[PDB]
């Protein structure tokens, strides 16, 4: 059929919203782009990783999910460029991005 | 609906900082600014102990 | 809790209790005290979509 898709999983509470994923959403929860930039010094580290502030995409709750967007959580450790747990793997992590 | 296809809910929990203000209580102004033009006693009966 | 115009609760032990757990998370929420003179300068987020 062509080329091999790699999918990559991530763990969420089963308890979010299924209203959220029917748009362009954040696999990570949180909108963390440098585009939602405000100018400031350190703003886009706390635009990704500050949770008494709110989503930009969501402004009333902070995140989707807790155990991805925030850092040192479980999505944090597994596919961030510091920690490398699929740093040796040849194969793509599509997340790594993320 | 707001500006895309988020659906947004506002769910009354939400207007727990408008309401749970301590003006709510506060009717000085009310009591006291209505209590011109003074109708009589209609005969109460509750209204007294 | 941005504006203040009204009295507050006479028991401040509950006055507070009734602040801080509003004010606490808000979008609006408030700085750390109010000003005398001044304004609430309601904190920014670092971002909106």
């Amino acid at each position: 059929h062509g080329q091999d898709a790699v999918c990559e999983f991530i763990a969420t509470p089963v308890a979010t919203d299924i209203n959220y994923f029917r748009r362009p959403c954040n696999p990570r929860g949180r909108a963390a782009g440098g585009v939602y930039a405000g100018d400031k010094e350190g703003d886009v580290i706390a635009l990704m990783y500050d949770h008494g502030q709110s989503d930009p995409a969501r402004p009333f709750a902070a995140t989707a999910n807790p155990w991805a967007s925030q850092r040192f959580s479980y999505g944090d450790l597994l596919y961030n460029g510091a920690y490398h747990l699929n740093g040796a793997s040849p194969v793509l992590s599509p997340c790594f991005k993320f | 609906w707001g500006k895309d296809h988020q659906v947004l809910r506002l769910s009354m929990e939400n207007a727990v900082g408008t309401v749970c203000h301590p003006s709510l209580m506060n009717i000085d102004a009310a009591v006291g600014g209505v209590n011109h033009d003074p109708v009589e006693a209609a005969n109460p009966y509750g209204a007294y102990v | 809790y941005l504006g203040r115009g009204a009295p507050p609760l006479l028991d401040n032990a509950a006055a507070v209790y009734l602040r801080n757990a509003v004010v606490a998370g808000n979008r609006l929420g408030p700085a750390q005290p109010l000003p005398v003179f001044g304004c609430a300068q309601v904190p920014r987020r670092a971002g909106m979509d």
